RNA sequence: CACGGUGUGGCCGAUGACUGGGGUGAAGUCGUAACAAGGUAGCCGUAGGGGAACCUGCGGCUGGAUC
RNA sequence: CAGAAUAAGCACCGGCUAACUCUGUGCCAGCAGCCGCGGUAAUACAGAGGGUGCGAGCGUUAAUCGGAUUUACUGGGCGUAAAGCGUGCGUAGGCGGCUUAUUAAGUCGGAUGUGAAAUCCCCGAGCUUAACUUGGGAAUUGCAUUCGAUACUGGUGAGCUAGAGUAUGGGAGAGGAUGGUAGAAUUCCAGGUGUAGCGGUGAAAUGCGUAGAGAUCUGGAGGAAUACCGAUGGCGAAGGCAGCCAUCUGGCCUAAUACUGACGCUGAGGUACGAAAGCAUGGGGAGCAAACAGGAUUAGAUACCCUGGUAGUCCAUGCCGUAAACGAUGUCUACUAGCCGUUGGGGCCUUUGAGGCUUUAGUGGCGCAGCUAACGCGAUAAGUAGACCGCCUGGGGAGUACGGUC
RNA sequence: UAGUUGGUGGGGUAAAGGCCUACCAAGGCGACGAUCUGUAGCGGGUCUGAGAGGAUGAUCCGCCACACUGGGACUGAGACACGGCCCAGACUCCUACGGGAGGCAGCAGUGGGGAAUAUUGGACAAUGGGGGGAACCCUGAUCCAGCCAUGCCGCGUGUGUGA
């Protein structure tokens, strides 16, 4: 069965990138809605939308391409269910020396790992980027 | 190999067994030949080999190499034995100290002496 | 209560007339089972038979050539 | 104070690995960490000359970690290289949909106490230098208490319907169990016609036949299996399931409403089923046929071929628990170009009846991207990811021995 | 697993406590591995490794345990006491056969084992420890010396010229 819907989401825009969609779309949650909140501040993608036509909702996301290549080149769950990601403020991971970017969720709210670095804080890394 | 697979049984590591039991973890062996005999390589070497069956203070009985040219080694020898294989003799896992205690030097050497215990002519 | 004794059992090691299979070496003897459709396609499970590789029955597979 | 006066060896030179020739010997003597040298021009054996590396040391043996991503947490694999249990169900456990309030266990932050000295590291100091000694720091990645944060995970309360399940209509099917029944054919028996062969092989022979075979026609007995349909078709968890009819019975597909409201996924132990052969008790026995007998072939034939033929193959009631039990591919979930078939349904459109578009659950052929050592896989993944389980760690010895369970 | 798990009365100890005892109850531990069995002194540290890990626990420091093999207690603030006592066991020694004696895993040393590891040395001058008012006495702790290329570091075995 389904298991980790953040482990789908990145799924299923890693895939749609591949295939060169310029749209995807999948059920929605608050989690997924502020990591894609933190994915358009960061710059991997243009547009976030969040359709609420009864008590389901759906959550689209619209991709970026440049010269020919996805922006998004890598996408990877670092936490999952079955083994859980904790780290402190001083040991925060950096994704390709900076050029990447480690969601993390900390007490403080959703942020880069830099951002959770300035703030002096840890918390459960989610995601890898760059 | 899954997280949880892993926490219910660890990773075996295998031991390892020693190349030279006799031994013993020692670095020499004392020991008595038994017999001072000769025999034939595997192929693709033909030559005559001067091997002695040796019976340890480990309580082992085992068969050592020769080496050099000429030998004084006879049956109740006392002799001492090392770690080191021969490869063409099967079976055979140790070498003699040649002029330890009833092993004499290698005669006429004046290359390599300390190999063979050949003393330095004056 | 320590040590000791008696009876009866369990476990560990050593040793033993004789006996079974295994490995290595060397090519002495009997055959030619497999690799080509290997000259009866091969192999798997099982049962019976035979100096020996093996043979035959029943079911299964293609990891079988040619039509 | 006197005088160069008292003071230099060890390993190696085929490649890995810096350093090459000559004599002696001829698979001998010997060398060897691995690959390998030696059988008359040996840079690999022994000596010599020369050189190379170290140097009061130089080599060998033993031992630990490394190289070894060669137990892979960091950081590996299981189609064919070793590796998916034969297949289901399910216990403990692991993991688990969306919204909201609360809690602060996990998680994160601060403060305080502690974390002996020595040791490691840094800046100095004293040894003629260095080793060494020593001052002060840094570090001791930890533990405990207490105060805070609330995004995520967990607990509690409330709510929801996209997962899961229930009722009602309709549909396809060799799904399973019991009983009955029909037609073709083989064998045997009796009879009619009728007369010298029949059968078998590469060729023969064993065998059957003048007390009459084989052939042909009529009538009886019995057992086993279901031609055509038949299909890259169908059904079943797997093993497997085919004439027709009745009875009992499981699952699946399909439409729209209504209903419950996470009731789920996987699953160590456990348990159920599980081809063929085999075993036990009692029946049955046409055909076929291990064992066996005879005839051939052959140097021999124990076999392949031929003539016979017992167990068995069949039924009832139980056991056994193994197969190349294979897609050599564990189960569940989501996503990622297209083209052409086929099976069971739903919808729509033409216009009179047969076609064309879609959609869904199976079953097939190609093939973009991606993956792979390659072969190949490619929405029925071996692609992209998540949850849980099983398994692998060079070839033999060996799925073997001892012990134990059945 | 049957003082076994808990409770009450009493005993006992410097002190809590099944530590002991008499009753009452049926409890307590175990797949988060009880019971049984093999191996092993633990840590600060040491070696290796980029790290994570792996191996190790000489010399220095802290803790524990043992003192020929077992069982006890006495004295004392403190021991169930290495060079104290009692009992049992094995072994060794003297004897005039009456009777006695002993425990190097302290330092040095001997025999044996092993591939392999040293002197039957000096002084209490220094730092400590015991006794004493002190003088001072004792101290194989310690400080030194002897032996060994075992390791680390340093130095020498000559320098210039000379075809
Ligand atoms: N979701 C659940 C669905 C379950 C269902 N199972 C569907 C499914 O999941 N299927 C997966 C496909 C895997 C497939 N089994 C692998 C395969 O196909 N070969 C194995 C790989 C061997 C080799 N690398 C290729 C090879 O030699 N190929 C031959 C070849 O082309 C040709 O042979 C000759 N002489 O020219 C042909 C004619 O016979 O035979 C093929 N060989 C075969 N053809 C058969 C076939 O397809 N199947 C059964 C078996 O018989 C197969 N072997
Ligand atoms: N009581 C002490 C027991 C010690 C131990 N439990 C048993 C033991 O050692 N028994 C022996 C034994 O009886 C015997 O010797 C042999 N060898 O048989 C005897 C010869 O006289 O000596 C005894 N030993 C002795 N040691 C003692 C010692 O030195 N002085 C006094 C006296 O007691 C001596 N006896």
């Amino acid at each position: 069965s389904m298991q980790d819907t953040v482990a789908d989401m990145l799924t299923r825009v890693r895939n749609a990138q591949m295939a060169k969609k310029q749209t995807v779309s999948m059920p929605s949650s608050k989690l997924k809605v502020a990591i894609a909140n933190v994915l358009q501040q960061e710059g991997y993608i243009s547009n976030v939308e969040v359709a609420q036509e009864e008590t389901k909702s759906t959550l689209t996301i619209t991709l970026k391409y440049f010269e020919g290549k996805p922006v998004i080149e890598m996408v990877k769950r670092v936490s999952r269910p079955g083994l859980r990601q904790y780290r402190g403020k001083d040991k925060l991971p950096s994704v390709k020396q900076g050029l990447g970017i480690a969601i993390v969720s900390t007490s403080k709210g959703i942020m880069t790992d830099r951002a959770a670095r300035a703030a002096g804080i840890g918390g459960e890394v989610i995601a890898f980027v760059s | 190999a899954t997280t949880n697979q892993l926490i219910r049984k660890g990773r075996t590591t295998l031991v390892e067994k020693s190349k030279v039991p006799a031994l013993k973890a020692c670095p020499q062996r004392r020991g008595v030949c038994t017999r001072v005999y000769t025999t034939t390589p595997k192929k693709p070497n033909s030559a005559m080999r001067k091997v002695c069956r040796v019976r340890l203070t480990s309580g082992f009985e085992v068969s050592s190499y020769i080496g050099g040219e000429g030998h004084n080694l006879q049956e109740h020898s006392v002799v001492l034995i090392r770690g080191g294989r021969v490869k063409d003799l099967p079976g055979v896992r140790y070498h003699t100290v040649r002029g330890s205690l009833d092993c004499a030097g290698v005669k006429d050497r004046n290359q390599s002496r300390s190999k063979y215990g050949a003393k330095r002519p004056k």
